[PDB]
């Protein structure tokens, strides 16, 4: 049986290319930061070190203490949404978890 | 194990 794909609504897709672009200029290391790249990010985003604890621990979908460009944009995105006044809902929902952690069977 | 390590936020508290 021929099963469809699923694509989902990732928003970071829209983000993409701009935290693509501050990801490069935090000097991404084969292709991914370290925790230090980011953590001196999250703090030049000027938000409380509890809330950059959150985001990290919602992005971060490896759990491998890296962000690559995908995660370190759901970071980023996620900060964005801090920002605009409103909080993430501690839910990684389908739109929200990247393509590459989407658990199949 | 809930000590998170791979948080660079939540890297040791106190101690
Ligand atoms: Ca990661």
């Amino acid at each position: 049986g021929p099963l469809g794909s699923d694509d989902v609504e990732w928003v970071v897709g829209k983000d993409k290319p701009t935290y693509d672009e501050i990801f490069y200029t935090l000097s991404p290391v084969n292709g991914k930061i370290t925790g230090a790249n980011a953590k001196k990010e999250m703090v030049k985003s000027k938000l409380p070190n509890t809330v950059l604890g959150k985001i990290w621990k919602l992005a971060d979908v490896d759990k491998d203490g890296l962000l690559d460009d995908e995660e370190f944009a759901l970071a980023n995105h996620l900060i964005k949404v801090k920002l605009e006044g409103h909080e993430l809902p501690a839910d990684l929902p389908p739109h929200l978890v990247p393509p590459s952690k989407r658990r199949h069977e | 194990l809930e000590s998170k390590p791979y948080n660079p936020f939540e890297e040791e508290e106190e101690d």
